[PDB]
């Protein structure tokens, strides 16, 4: 099961409502959410990754989410499906959004690499690391596509 | 192409999609079956990179700005 998604001059609320309904979660919204996002996916995007995405849109805006466990039917069982999240104030240049296989590697031993590339990309730009062995990166795609090189680089090399 | 003066501005893909589309310049999510706010129009399908509408008994269709 996957995630697409096309964003282009996007009200940040109507966003943060729109993942809301894709992932069918409670989203509860602080006071003063504002701002504009951007985004492709370059590739599909399963569950935690589309959520990963969202928390970090929202971080570069300068905006956290707080997952919170509440219990509807007093039964002592609070089952995943229905944890809430409250959001709060805490060409080259496209904002893009990709999923790297690593086939070869243990994806945590390219980090010390990719940790330099973000350092010097500068702010915006974010290295997930999936248990899978797969490397999800969001970012300015000229960046985006100098991050698949280098992992793919050393995979292959 | 719809005749509707009313811009998409992000479209979300999946099991459970939305549209955001603008009229006013306002900007409102939509889910599949529901109706435009603005016009009687109904989001009838949200596919990857377009929308369409159901608007006076025809198929018309959305496309991102
Ligand atoms: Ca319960
Ligand atoms: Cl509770």
């Amino acid at each position: 099961a996957t995630f697409t998604a096309n964003f282009k001059d996007t009200d940040l609320k109507s966003f943060i409502e729109t993942v809301g309904a894709n992932l069918n979660k409670t989203i509860i919204m602080g006071p003063g959410v504002q701002g504009k996002v951007s985004i492709r996916t370059m590739t599909p995007l399963n569950e935690r990754q589309y959520y990963q995405l969202f928390l970090n849109l929202l971080e570069a805006q300068g905006y956290a989410v707080v997952p919170m466990y509440i219990d509807t039917n007093n039964d002592g069982y609070i089952e995943g499906d229905e944890l809430v999240l409250k959001v709060v104030k805490s060409a080259g240049d496209e904002m893009v959004t990709k999923v790297v296989p690593v086939r070869n590697v243990s994806v945590r031993e390219l980090a010390p690499i990719l940790r330099q590339m973000i350092d010097s990309a500068g702010s915006g730009n974010v290295v997930n690391y999936d248990p899978s062995n797969v490397i999800m990166l969001t970012g300015r795609a000229s960046v985006v596509e100098r991050l698949t090189e280098v992992i793919q680089r050393v995979d292959h090399a | 192409e719809t005749r509707l003066n009313v811009v998409l501005r992000g479209i979300a893909f999946g099991a459970r999609p939305g549209a955001v589309i603008e009229e006013g310049g306002k900007q409102q999510v939509y889910l599949q079956g529901e109706r435009l706010d603005s016009h009687n129009a109904v989001i009838e399908e949200i596919n990857r990179d377009h929308v369409m509408l159901r608007y006076q008994g025809k198929i018309e269709r959305l496309s991102l700005a």
